[PDB]
């Protein structure tokens, strides 16, 4: 037997369905998604951390001149300053008042702490989906981490489940993302080799242990102070530290649909968007014939309590006189109510209680049991709590919240005016016929 | 902050995030007088009551005006054949329907 159902991708909310055959007992299927993951494929574009300006010891030539060695280090700059008179603790270093030279040389390296305090710039694409479902079919219960790609079956006890594809391709991560301190940011970082001074990515390394480094920090050498041995320099302040000053909240705080962003791997969990289509292939072994299952008779449904709250705010009591004890796949084919229990024990004679959640002020649905179709009606009342801490289990229909009084008023306004129009039309037709027949 | 049926969460300092969802508990009573019903269905479902109520009122007014117009036209068409008689004898229509 083949089934094609579709369930909302809301984690932590159970979803119940019934399968019906021409000559077999109805069977209940309950699916509970405990965790839905979205794992994009990420490529490590590069790694950025605080830089460190390393200066070679000044090359002081007394009564002579030097030349600039060729540049090979990241952002490395060399300059020769003439007419210097350096001093040390012993005294004057040179004996010529002029024509002394000092070679100053600077470059940029990664900080010593780049192995721990660094940000990884990634490119994110090709999201995949994984669902941790508790699946109960034919009183057979399992837990599976099913991939929500359409291609892959999951098999158990002869039952095949083909989840996917996801209805919506929406993802929280954009093309370019940044990981830092276990948090994910949607940042449009510069490409490798295109970093700019004073901004994120001003220095870039392909990997945290890579031997390369692209540096762009506007390093410029200044003239040494008179009678001093040092290499003055001027740089734009670190782009990493400035970025940390102006990070903005991470994705875990700014993601839509209530997604929860995690790292290692980079995942988005429990996104309340889209729907999962499920394809079921159930062997006939689990199915039971109508004769084997108990048959219901003389059942009446009473709504002894109903509040249209988000949770199961209603109890329905059904009086039953069944042929024998057994298990019934209790279900409401309509969307008026959502049933907490997908199956109920059944005895020879008695009353059974079923917990249901409805958004209707005046509910009236067809509760389906082992074989019967009981009609259940009643009245519900607004709940105590203005705000709760769980999502609504039921679904809201367009006419769900319209009361009987509102319906009567609407019928009087729309339905009484039509009556007045009909009366006027009848009177006009009668008058016209009367005057026309009285001419001759 | 406004919390709808879709959800709303806040993080206060280092506390774990707290999530909240709304429920249909509007002021007013649907099983009551028309003003209470309008208040209940305006606090809930806004722009669906203002539009609906206005449409209903417009339809009712148009229907009443049209019914009055046809009634007046029928009265004229049933009286003028008898009205413009030089001696103005109108027993029959007044006896059968009391139009005047
Ligand atoms: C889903 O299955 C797991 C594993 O047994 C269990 O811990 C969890 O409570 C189940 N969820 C529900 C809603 O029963």
């Amino acid at each position: 037997y083949e089934h094609a159902t579709t369930m909302p991708s809301q984690a932590g909310i159970s979803y119940n369905t019934i399968v019906n055959r021409a000559g077999y007992a109805p069977l209940p299927i309950s699916i509970t998604p405990t965790k839905i993951k979205l794992i994009p494929t990420v490529n490590l574009e590069y790694v950025t951390c605080h830089y460190k300006t390393g200066m070679d010891s000044p090359a002081i030539k007394c009564c002579g001149s030097q030349e600039c060695t060729p540049t090979y280090r990241p952002d490395e700059q060399c300059k020769v300053f003439t007419g210097v008179y350096p001093f040390m603790w012993g005294g004057a270093y040179c004996f010529c008042d002029t024509e002394n030279t000092q070679v100053s040389k600077a470059y940029v390296m990664k900080s010593d702490d780049c192995l721990a305090d660094h940000a990884e710039a990634y490119k994110a694409h090709t999201a995949s989906v994984q669902a941790f479902l508790n699946i109960t079919v034919g009183e057979h219960s399992i837990v599976t981490t099913v991939y929500v790609n359409g291609e892959t079956p999951v098999n158990f006890n002869g039952v095949k489940i083909t989840a996917g594809p996801l209805s919506t391709a929406w993802t929280p991560f954009d093309r370019k993302i940044v990981q830092y301190a276990g948090e994910i940011y949607n940042y449009d970082f510069p490409e490798y080799g295109a970093g700019q001074p004073g901004a994120f990515g001003d220095i870039q390394s392909r990997t945290v242990s890579s031997s390369d480094l692209y540096a762009n920090t506007n390093l410029v050498l200044q003239r040494p102070k008179a009678g001093a041995i040092h290499v003055p320099y001027t740089q734009a302040p670190s782009g990493f530290e400035q970025w940390k000053k102006d990070k903005a909240p991470s994705l875990k705080f700014t993601a839509p649909f209530g997604c929860e962003i995690y790292t290692n791997p980079i995942r988005a969990e429990n996104c309340a968007v889209g729907s999962i289509p499920l394809a079921f292939d159930i062997p006939d072994a689990l199915f039971t014939r109508v004769s084997e299952t108990p048959t219901l008779s003389a059942a009446e449904c009473t709504l002894n309590e109903c509040v249209y709250s988000s949770d199961f705010g209603g109890i329905a009591t059904v009086k039953y006189s069944a042929s024998k004890s057994g298990k019934c796949a209790v279900h409401v084919p309509s969307g008026t109510a959502t049933l907490k229990e997908a199956a109920v024990e059944l005895t020879e004679q008695g009353s059974a209680t079923i917990h249901f959640s409805t958004a209707n002020i005046h509910p009236e649905f067809r509760l389906q049991i082992c074989t019967s179709y009981v009609t259940c009606k009643g009245d519900c009342h607004p709940p105590k709590d203005h705000i709760v801490t769980h999502p609504q289990y039921h679904a809201q229909t367009f006419t769900a919240a319209v009361s009987k009084t509102a319906w009567t008023w609407l019928t009087s306004l729309l339905g009484g005016s039509a009556v007045i129009i009909i009366i006027g039309l009848v009177l006009a037709t009668i008058v016209a016929m009367y005057v026309l027949t009285n001419q001759k | 902050f406004t919390v709808t049926e879709k959800g709303w969460e806040f993080v206060w300092g280092n506390h774990p995030p707290k999530r909240f969802w709304a429920q249909e508990t509007a002021p007013g009573n649907p099983h009551g007088l028309p003003h209470e019903v309008i208040t209940h269905y305006y606090h809930r479902y806004p722009m669906s009551t203002i539009l609906g109520l206005s449409i209903c009122a417009a339809i009712a007014t148009v229907s009443v005006a049209a019914s009055t117009w046809l009634f007046c036209r029928s009265r004229v068409a049933c009286l003028t054949p008898y009205r413009l008689t030089p001696n103005a004898r109108i027993p029959f229509c007044l006896a059968v329907l009391c139009c005047a």
